[PDB]
RNA sequence: CAAGGAGGUAAAAAUGAAAU
RNA sequence: CGCGGGGUGGAGCAGCCUGGUAGCUCGUCGGGCUCAUAACCCGAAGGUCGUCGGUUCAAAUCCGGCCCCCGCAACCA
RNA sequence: CCGGGCACUCUAACGGGACUGCCCGCGAAAGCGGGAGGAAGGAGGGGACGACGUCUGGUCAGCAUGGCCCUUACGGCCUGGGCGACACACGUGCUACAAUGCCCACUACAAAGCGAUGCCACCCGGCAACGGGGAGCUAAUCGCAAAAAGGUGGGCCCAGUUCGGAUUGGGGUCUGCAACCCGACCCCAUGAAGCCGGAAUCGCUAGUAAUCGCGGAUCAGCCAUGCCGCGGUGAAUACG
């Protein structure tokens, strides 16, 4: 889902981080 | 189990059965059940009717959802009737209403192709 | 113009088996290039074959191939803006590509829920004569049969 | 509008924003390299001059 | 058409640069900007003198700045003016060490900037142009060059029709990179626009 | 009547006068040809002999093209006493 | 081992472009 | 003025008699092929059925009144 | 990490290294085929390099420049608007239509480059964007970064459904004098079209196509799915 902005796969694609993927630990 | 209006999804998973409401999406989901304190893995087949009270209760109250909510959000969008803002205008002509692009695109809102020819 | 007559690609023999074939079979299998995957797909469907039948994937894969070859087949040629289709033979290495590409197409075709099984079931019943793959091999032969008015031809 | 747009590009004051980069040789709004404060254009001609010290053709 | 700057292809191996400094960033971009307004000073007030190269070496507030030409006679001996205040104006703007140096171009006609300069010169002095560069190259020939180039393109000789003018003798191979080529370039300005220069001077190498 | 441009240029001459998007010597001549093609009530009358008139062939076709000056044409769809289009460019 | 003299001959595919 | 036939997308024709479906070629509009046009290929849109009334649950269709079009007839003195 | 050492790896400076030189066969020669020779070969694989000329090709809006025109103005400054408009048409693309797939958690393996008027470790508040602190780094020292596809485990079970993410409502953050026209993210809720593409049409012959992420330029920010680079896994086929 590159484009889902609530994925960490969407969240990589769009490079931003957030909830749905956290920086790290 | 007729939890809000809706009653619809039997054998599959209540934090995924929570999602068909209008008002519940996947975040709402699991937060309403850590809250109301279910398994989310059961099987939404009417299982102890202690936890669908408590689920019912819980999400049917709380927050709007719903034909309410749609009601609410049709109205936020009846704010801009009036003599409202230019984002009114793009709710009233069927136009896209962040400013984005139209000379292509916007398909979603103005709808299918027309053609003109010319 | 082809000055060169292309020499014939060669690959790296597999794990456990040494085949000069398997390898290249899970290229078929392999998208976007991962081979992990791929890989791991057919021996996952080697060990499905064990299941269903107590032999040796090493031949049941092999007959499969066998069973799935195309004696000869149907070629567009010349005079009439291209207008005939004379039957031609088919040479050993492009019976094997035909072989392992209609496996796997028609393995895919296949209404499983599991790449392995779909494998692994395609294999079994191409090794009996039965496949999907035996079916688009024995319909190229049905072309290249009902050719041989103009098949003097050649070429 | 040329003459008097340069002279902006220097005078730089009003809002910390309003400020642009500006080819120095040139007049060039776009592709300003920050490095050398020129166009793409200008480095280009000054490469190939050999004015540019230390800058050689790249080929890898 | 489409040819690389014969210099810029080399650069490196044959012909080194023209303005040998380091700096960081923060600092290139001030004194590459001083460096090429003192080539722009230069060049003005010193035509006269004909300069093939204007060399320039720094080393923290150093500046050292050769100047080759054909003939200094544009330098006249020490307090005879025509070096004093006019190396010393540099710095109205610098403020650094001034170090102004003269080289002597030996032969003007193995000098690329040279050739193409006096043949520029000679577009407005009127001049017949296809004659004029035939002159140049076999003058270049005749002072022991392997090699020589000439163009001038575009309006020659007025009349409205953009053409090139095109002579070379001996051997130019701009493709090789143990060429030791000299390349040359020069305006000529005229009451009916303008027209370019190029020159090629070639010696051998390995 | 004009009724339509595609050339700016010519769009600015003809309404509000402005001469910067033409030629400076070609600024007479184009406006003579320009109120020719306005008043004009069919292309038969713009025919005469300085104009070179002439429909234009291939994807051009239902175009037409008068004659400025030297390789310059002004083209234009003519239809029921008006022209469209109204472009400057080259034969 | 080297050729001259003899014969069946492509197809379905049309136009031209805007000052010398 | 007497009989007979006919008015249907832009063009030319069907469908009416056995009321509930308006169809065909060409043209038009979109997109391809070509440097480009034509040809060709793909895909679309388009009709108060001349008009005014009547019968019917329902009219292009069945029945009348006009309005044009076409074809016959208009003979014996 | 220290003592110590620098033979390995790496770093970057000059070199050695194949020229079908050696063997068989073919030939008049050039050369071609084949073979041990070694990392390598019969231009090893890629770059930079673009002949005389052609297109009255492209560029007076990079710049220069002949001519023509404008000068209380075709110049100059400002605020605001516009380049972002949308009934439509074409190009180049990005994300998909799912199960060799998607989601969550854990755990590995790069290269090439950028940063002390910045990159910002580690804590603290915060669901998060981010904010408070604050160490090291003029940087093969410190930081940007954990590479991602992969692997392990677990959950969905083939339904427009945990596929897909458009669109829209609400709440927020950060840059900026200011983000309504027209900024990027974050969070909640909506969750559209699409179930694989008509006539047609494109790319690529070996690290290559496909797939995966990473960097840089411009840059206060950013409409970047672009451009220029980097490496990861890694096909198919060439009769003719
Ligand atoms: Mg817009
Ligand atoms: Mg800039
Ligand atoms: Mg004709
Ligand atoms: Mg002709
Ligand atoms: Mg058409
Ligand atoms: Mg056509
Ligand atoms: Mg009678
Ligand atoms: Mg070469
Ligand atoms: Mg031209
Ligand atoms: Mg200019
Ligand atoms: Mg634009
Ligand atoms: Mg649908
Ligand atoms: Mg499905
Ligand atoms: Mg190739
Ligand atoms: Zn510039």
């Amino acid at each position: 889902g590159k484009g889902d902005r609530r994925t960490r796969r969407g969240k990589i694609w769009r490079g931003t981080y957030g909830k749905y993927r956290p920086r790290k630990k | 189990a007729r939890i809000a209006g809706v009653e619809i999804p039997r054998n599959k998973r209540v934090d995924v059965a929570l999602t068909y409401i209008y008002g519940i999406g996947k975040a709402r989901a699991k937060e309403a059940l850590e809250k109301t304190g279910i398994n989310p893995a059961t099987r939404v087949k009417d299982l102890t009717e202690a936890e669908v009270v408590r689920l019912r209760e819980y999400v049917e109250n709380t927050w709007k959802l719903e034909g309410e909510l749609r009601a609410e959000v049709a109205a936020n969008i009846k704010r801009l009737m009036d003599i409202g803002c230019y984002r009114g205008l793009r709710h009233r002509r069927g136009l896209p209403v962040r400013g984005q692009r139209t000379r292509t695109n916007a398909r979603t809102r103005k709808g299918p192709r027309k053609t003109v020819a010319g | 113009a082809r000055r060169r007559r292309a020499e014939v690609r060669q690959l790296q023999p597999d794990l456990v088996y040494g085949d000069v074939l398997v390898t290249a079979f899970i290229n078929k299998i392999m998208r976007d290039g991962k081979k992990n995957l791929a890989a791991r797909i057919f021996y996952d469907a080697c060990k499905i074959i064990q299941e269903k039948t107590g032999q040796e994937p090493l031949k049941v894969f092999k007959q499969a191939v066998e069973n799935v070859k195309p004696r000869m087949e149907v070629r567009s040629r010349r005079v009439g803006g291209a207008n005939y289709q004379v039957p031609m033979e088919v040479s050993p290495r492009r019976q094997q590509s035909l072989a392992l590409r209609w496996l796997v197409q028609a393995a895919n075709q296949r209404p499983e829920r599991r790449a392995a099984v779909r494998i692994a079931h395609e294999l079994m019943d191409a090794a009996e004569g039965k496949g999907g793959a035996v079916k688009k091999k024995e319909d190229v032969e049905r072309m290249a049969e009902a050719n041989r008015a103009y098949a003097h031809y050649r070429w | 509008a040329r003459k008097a747009l340069i002279e902006k590009a220097k005078r730089t004051p009003k809002f910390k924003v309003r400020a642009y980069t500006r080819c120095v040789r040139c007049g060039r709004a776009r592709s300003v390299y920050r490095f050398f404060g020129l166009c793409r254009i200008c480095l280009r001609e000054l490469a190939h001059k050999g004015q540019l010290p230390g800058v050689r053709k790249a080929s890898w | 058409g489409n040819k690389i700057h014969p210099i810029g292809f080399r650069l490196g191996i044959t012909r080194d640069w023209e303005s040998r400094w380091y700096a960081g960033k923060k600092q290139y971009r001030h004194l590459l900007l001083e460096d090429q307004r003192i080539r722009g000073l230069l060049e003005k007030e010193l035509y006269s003198a004909g300069l093939a190269r204007v060399d320039i070496e720094r080393a923290a507030d150093n500046v050292a700045v050769t100047v080759h030409v054909a003939k200094p006679g544009v330098v006249i001996g020490r307090g005879g003016e025509r070096i004093r205040v006019l190396r010393e104006e540099l710095a109205k703007l610098t403020g650094k060490n001034v170090a102004l140096n003269v080289q002597e171009v030996q032969n003007p006609n193995l000098s690329a900037p040279l050739v193409a300069q006096r043949v520029a010169e000679q577009i407005e002095r009127r001049f017949a142009v296809r004659r004029a560069i035939k002159q140049a190259v076999q003058r270049v020939m005749e002072s022991g060059a392997k090699g020589a180039k000439v163009i001038v393109s575009g309006r020659i000789g007025g009349a409205e029709q953009a053409r090139t003018e095109w002579a070379a003798q001996g051997r130019v191979p701009l493709h090789t990179l143990r060429a030791n080529i000299d390349y040359g370039f020069a305006l000529a300005r005229t009451t009916y626009g303008v027209l370019g220069v190029k020159a090629y001077i070639f010696l051998g190498e390995v | 009547g004009i009724k339509s441009f595609k050339h700016k240029g010519l769009k600015l001459l003809f309404e509000k006068g402005v001469t910067s998007g033409v030629p400076a010597q070609d600024v007479d001549r184009i406006n003579d040809r320009l109120q020719a093609i306005d008043t004009a009530t069919e292309i038969g009358e713009l025919n005469r002999q300085i104009y070179k008139l002439h429909p234009l062939k291939g994807d051009r076709e239902g175009y037409w093209s008068i004659t400025v000056r030297a390789n310059w044409r002004i083209t234009f769809q003519f239809i029921n006493g008006d022209a469209y289009i109204l472009n400057y460019e080259d034969y």
